[PDB]
This record gives C-alpha cells, sequence and structure tokens, in this order.
C-alpha cells in the first residue's frame, strides 16, 4: 500500500543497469514427401488404382 | 477400432494443448504486476470521482 | 453428454478482479512509475499536468482550469454506463465465442 | 544486442532502473511579487525549510532562478500555491 497524500512526492537518488534475455523461434524444418513410394511402394498394380 | 491406428492420441494431445494455451492467455494478459496495491482510505483526488 | 466434458479455468473471477483493482490503484497513486520499478507517490493534479505536458500543452493550462476538467471527466465517466446499457450489440464480440 | 541460436534468435536487453527513493514535499507553483512561477522542466521540492527545483528522474537540487521558470499567470487562481523568493 503506497502512502498517497496530496502534497508528498518521492524521487529516486540512485540507479541500476539491468540486462535481460528474450528467446524467439524463427524457422522450422523443411520436408518433402513422395506419394507413390509412401503409399503404393513398388507395387505396379497399386499405382494404377 | 484398435485396428485403425493412433488417432486418439493425436486428438487428446491437440485438445490438451488448446486448454493449456487458454490458461496461458489469461495469465499473460492480467498477471502483469507483482504487488497488490491498495487504494487509500480517503478517496479525494483533487476533484476527480473514480 | 457422451464423453464430452468441460474443464474449469484456473483463475476464478475474484482473482481477476483483484488483479484489475491492483492495476487501478497503482495507476491512480503512482502514474507510470510502478510499471518500470518501485512505485513513487505523486499528487493526482501534478500527474495530470505531466500528462498534458506530453501532448504539447503547458502546465498552466491544467492548473487554471482544474474544476472544468474535473467536471468534464466526471460527466464522461457517468455517461458510460448508459452507453453500454443502451446499445444492444455493444458486447457482440464476447457473445460470439460462446 | 542480438545473438543466434539453432532455429531462432536471442535478444539481450540493456535497461535502466531507479533505486533509493526518498520522501519530499512539493507544490505546483511559487508565488512571488504577485506573480506565479511554474518550472520549465522539473518539479519543485522542499527539504524542510528551503525550496529547490529538480529533474523528475534523479535527485539534483538547484536554486530557483528566473532561468528555469516561466511566469505565465497570476497568484490568485492556482490551488495549492506556495509563496517564496525567486532569485535572479
Ligand atoms: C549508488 O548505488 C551504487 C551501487 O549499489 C553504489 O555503489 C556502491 O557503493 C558502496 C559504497 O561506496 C561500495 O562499497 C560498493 O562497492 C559500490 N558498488 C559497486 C558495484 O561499485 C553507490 O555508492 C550508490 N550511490 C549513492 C550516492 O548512494
Ligand atoms: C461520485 O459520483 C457518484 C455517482 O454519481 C456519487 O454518488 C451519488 O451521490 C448522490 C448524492 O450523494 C446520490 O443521490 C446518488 O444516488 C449517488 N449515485 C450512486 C450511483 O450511488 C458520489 O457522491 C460522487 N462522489 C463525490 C465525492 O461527490
Ligand atoms: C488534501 O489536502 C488537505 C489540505 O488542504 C488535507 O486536509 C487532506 O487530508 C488531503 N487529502 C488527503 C487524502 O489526505
Ligand atoms: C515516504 O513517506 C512514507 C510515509 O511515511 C513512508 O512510508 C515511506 O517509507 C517514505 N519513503 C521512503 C523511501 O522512506
Ligand atoms: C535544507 O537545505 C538547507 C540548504 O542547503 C540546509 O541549510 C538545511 O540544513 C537542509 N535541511 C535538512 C533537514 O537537511
Ligand atoms: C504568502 O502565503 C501565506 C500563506 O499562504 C499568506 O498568508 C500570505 O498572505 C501570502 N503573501 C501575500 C503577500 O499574500
Amino acid at each position: 500500500s503506497v502512502a498517497y497524500s496530496n502534497n508528498s512526492i518521492a524521487i529516486p537518488t540512485n540507479f541500476t543497469i539491468s540486462v535481460t534475455t528474450e528467446i524467439l523461434p524463427v524457422s522450422m524444418t523443411k520436408t518433402s514427401v513422395d506419394c507413390t513410394m509412401y503409399i503404393c511402394g513398388d507395387s505396379t498394380e497399386c499405382s494404377n488404382l | 477400432l484398435l485396428q485403425y491406428g493412433s488417432f486418439c492420441t493425436q486428438l487428446k494431445r491437440a485438445l490438451t494443448g488448446i486448454a493449456v494455451e487458454q490458461d496461458k492467455n489469461t495469465q499473460e494478459v492480467f498477471a502483469q504486476v507483482k504487488q497488490i496495491y491498495k487504494t487509500p482510505p480517503i478517496k479525494y483526488f483533487g476533484g476527480f470521482n473514480f | 453428454f457422451n464423453g464430452l466434458t468441460v474443464l474449469p479455468p484456473l483463475l476464478t473471477d475474484e482473482m481477476i478482479a483483484q488483479y484489475t483493482s491492483a492495476l487501478l490503484a497503482g495507476t491512480i497513486t503512482s502514474g507510470w512509475t510502478f510499471g518500470a520499478g518501485p512505485a513513487l507517490q505523486i499528487p493526482f493534479p501534478m500527474q495530470m499536468a505531466y500528462r498534458f505536458n506530453g501532448i504539447g500543452v503547458t502546465q498552466n493550462v491544467l492548473y487554471e482550469n482544474q474544476k472544468l476538467i474535473a467536471n468534464q471527466f466526471n460527466s464522461a465517466i457517468g455517461k458510460i454506463q448508459d452507453s453500454l446499457s443502451s446499445t444492444p450489440s455493444a458486447l457482440g464480440k464476447l457473445q460470439d465465442v460462446v | 544486442f542480438p545473438q543466434s541460436a539453432p532455429h531462432g534468435v536471442v535478444f539481450l536487453h540493456v535497461t535502466y532502473v531507479p533505486a533509493q527513493e526518498k520522501n519530499f514535499t512539493t507544490a505546483p507553483a511559487i508565488c512571488h511579487d504577485g506573480k506565479a512561477h511554474f518550472p520549465r522542466e522539473g518539479v519543485f521540492v522542499s527539504n524542510g525549510t528551503h525550496w529547490f527545483v529538480t529533474q523528475r528522474n534523479f535527485y539534483e537540487p538547484q536554486i530557483i532562478t528566473t532561468d528555469n521558470t516561466f511566469v505565465s499567470g497570476n497568484c490568485d487562481v492556482v490551488i495549492g500555491i506556495v509563496n517564496n523568493t525567486v532569485y535572479d
């Protein structure tokens, strides 16, 4: 609870230098997928369907 | 149903992530200060009525 | 309900109200100092003079028209409750989520 | 200052924080010769018996002079005015 009153003030007389850190993601992994090899494998008949 | 795969684990994980994010949103918006300040007993601020 | 449940939020409404009250007390009694470190006292008219001085208007403008500014602020605050009550869709954004 | 991390960035922020505050008594304006004086930049302050003017973020008292004040008014309108001498 701060001591409020209509004729009083507070003023700092010293300082401090502080250093903080912030971490941020930017990019993720790049992938690629080939349909037929994943789904149908080497089955020749599967690709026709 | 056990023959269809592991869709249920994914569903549960997604819902849990949404819920945790919902809590974090309110925490980030409102929990700014570290002290619980209290207003003085006498409410006279130079004519302004709060 | 068939396997569907609703979980309660972590913070109750009373806790949110306490946060809001803390923010209001800090801004009324200190100004912008409590957001950057320890809170420092200052009389409210002096804070308002500081805030006028931050938009290009000198302090004597505030100090010589204190009562008029206070009356205008009081009327403006008073009108808000009626404005919120009258307009039906003033709170549509919050209702859409539900 | 920036730094690089796998798939992301890190920022080192250098900031200034006040400390070691103290009580003081203040007034909005100073009456003298039937004229009101306001601070050009700073706030009036009192150490118990004398009045100074100081910048608002670091305690550094100064003698009140017409250099760092402007008159712009009269002594009979401001609420809470305190009358004292102003040097030259
Ligand atoms: C302002 O704060 C600084 C930091 O606390 C004070 O520096 C210290 O002063 C004491 C006494 O002279 C020394 O024993 C410490 O070693 C100092 N700290 C450092 C990091 O050097 C400084 O004295 C304070 N100034 C005033 C006017 O209070
Ligand atoms: C601040 O404003 C409130 C709201 O108008 C004032 O409360 C009113 O006071 C009058 C007379 O005391 C009553 O007739 C009203 O019914 C009150 N309104 C409400 C909503 O309760 C209050 O008096 C004002 N404060 C000061 C110090 O004047
Ligand atoms: C405001 O100043 C007057 C002096 O004129 C004093 O009586 C009153 O107590 C002050 N307000 C508060 C909240 O202390
Ligand atoms: C300023 O005055 C109040 C009122 O007594 C007091 O509680 C507070 O400690 C004072 N500030 C400092 C830095 O001593
Ligand atoms: C206030 O300042 C004057 C002028 O420097 C000085 O003579 C007086 O002792 C000071 N009072 C206190 C309580 O420090
Ligand atoms: C100086 O201030 C005191 C107290 O406010 C007041 O009694 C006195 O009349 C003022 N001086 C003049 C010349 O009016």
